[PDB]
Parts: C-alpha cells; sequence; structure tokens
C-alpha cells in the first residue's frame, strides 16, 4: 500500500509525518508477512516432531 | 522560467526542461520573494 517499497525512498520524500503513515502500511504489510511466516513454522514444526 | 518577465498562459503554459545543471534550491526557499512554496513530492529542505 504505500508508494515505494524502499525505506530509504520514503524517508527522504514524504515528510516524517507523512512517511509514518506509509511506514504504518510498510510495516502492517510485513508484520503480516512475519507473522505469517512463524505461524507456518510452528505449524510445520508440530509436522516434523 | 521564475524570473521570466511574462509567463505564458495558464490555458497553454510553458513548459521548461532542465537538464544536465546545478540546482541550487536553498536561494528560492530560504529568500523570501514568492508566497506560496509548497512540494508534494519530496519535503522542502531536502530538495537539495
Amino acid at each position: 500500500g504505500a508508494i515505494s517499497s524502499v525505506l530509504n525512498d520514503i524517508l527522504s520524500r514524504l515528510d516524517p509525518p507523512e512517511a509514518e503513515v506509509q511506514i504504518d502500511r510498510l510495516i502492517t504489510g510485513r508484520l503480516q508477512s512475519l507473522q505469517t511466516y512463524v505461524t507456518q513454522q510452528l505449524i510445520r514444526a508440530a509436522e516434523i516432531r | 522560467v521564475f524570473n521570466a518577465t511574462r509567463f505564458a498562459s495558464v490555458y497553454a503554459w510553458n513548459r521548461k526542461r532542465i537538464s544536465n545543471c546545478v540546482a541550487d534550491y536553498s536561494v528560492l526557499y530560504n529568500s523570501a520573494s514568492f508566497s506560496t512554496f509548497k512540494c508534494y513530492g519530496v519535503s522542502p529542505t531536502k530538495l537539495n
């Protein structure tokens, strides 16, 4: 949802307050992707056990 | 562009391409001349 997928690009363009709005979509999107990976590892770990 | 005597019309406006040069944006931002200065794409202090 952010304008760009690079942190340095949004930080050097949008203002700190505006970048936080875009950074929120970056972190929120990455958190859902990070938790999805950890959730799959816990499920895959159970099958290995 | 900025200091030109007479700009073109808003109906048909003059588009000037600026490439291969040194852009100093501090003279325009710091000095008080123009009333409205705002940057939508980037920050006004990071222009340089």
